[PDB]
């Protein structure tokens, strides 16, 4: 009976639509590619650099 | 008998209509906040809450 309140309700339904269609796909997509992140490459490079530095000559 | 001037009737009717239409101001504000939220965040933490002065040692 309050048209602007019903418009707020419509806005809430659109927000629910967006979140329902957004959160699951993003979550699964970023879970699938966990091992392809830049942090993994940085960690591997750091480990290799440490290994090379410890074993070397003057 | 109650014989109000038509000026007053027009003024009161337009006051009620303005009251009715003002209710959608919050609605459009919420729509433009959900939309363009990054812009609002930049505004809030650049003008109203300026960043700290110091810089990292590195
Ligand atoms: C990709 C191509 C195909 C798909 C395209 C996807 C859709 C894109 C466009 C969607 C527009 C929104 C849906 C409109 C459908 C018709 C609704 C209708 O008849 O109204 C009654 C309905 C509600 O009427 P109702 O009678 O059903 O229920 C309310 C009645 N009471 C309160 C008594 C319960 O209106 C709405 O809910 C929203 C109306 C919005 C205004 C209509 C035009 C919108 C155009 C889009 C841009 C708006 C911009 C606004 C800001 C200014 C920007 C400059
Ligand atoms: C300085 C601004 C220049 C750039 C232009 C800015 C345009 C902004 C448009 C978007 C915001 C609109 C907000 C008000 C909407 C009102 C809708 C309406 O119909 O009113 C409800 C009701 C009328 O309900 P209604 O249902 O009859 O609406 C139909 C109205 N007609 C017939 C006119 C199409 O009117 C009111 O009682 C409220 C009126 C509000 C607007 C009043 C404007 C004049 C007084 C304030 C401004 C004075 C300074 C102007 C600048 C001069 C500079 C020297
Ligand atoms: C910092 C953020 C603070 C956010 C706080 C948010 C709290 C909100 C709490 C809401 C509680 C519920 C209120 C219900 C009111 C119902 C009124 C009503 O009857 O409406 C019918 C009328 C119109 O009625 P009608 O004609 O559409 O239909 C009536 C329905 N029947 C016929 C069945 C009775 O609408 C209004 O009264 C609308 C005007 C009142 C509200 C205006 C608010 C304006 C605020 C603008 C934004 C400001 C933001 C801050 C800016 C700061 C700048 C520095």
């Amino acid at each position: 009976y309050y048209p602007f309140l019903w418009q707020f309700f419509i806005l809430g339904t659109s927000f629910v639509w967006f979140h329902v269609c957004y959160d699951p796909w993003l979550a699964i997509y970023q879970a699938n590619n966990a091992h392809r992140s830049l942090e993994t490459a940085l960690t591997k490079e750091k480990a290799h650099k440490k290994k090379l530095a410890e074993q070397e000559e003057s | 008998m109650y014989l109000p001037t038509f000026y007053k009737l027009f003024h009161e009717t337009n006051a009620f209509r303005l009251k009715r239409y003002v209710g959608y101001g919050p609605l459009l504000l919420t729509w433009s906040i959900w939309t363009l939220y990054p812009a609002l965040y930049n505004m809030i933490y650049s003008d109203f809450i300026p960043p700290e002065r110091g810089v990292p040692k590195r």
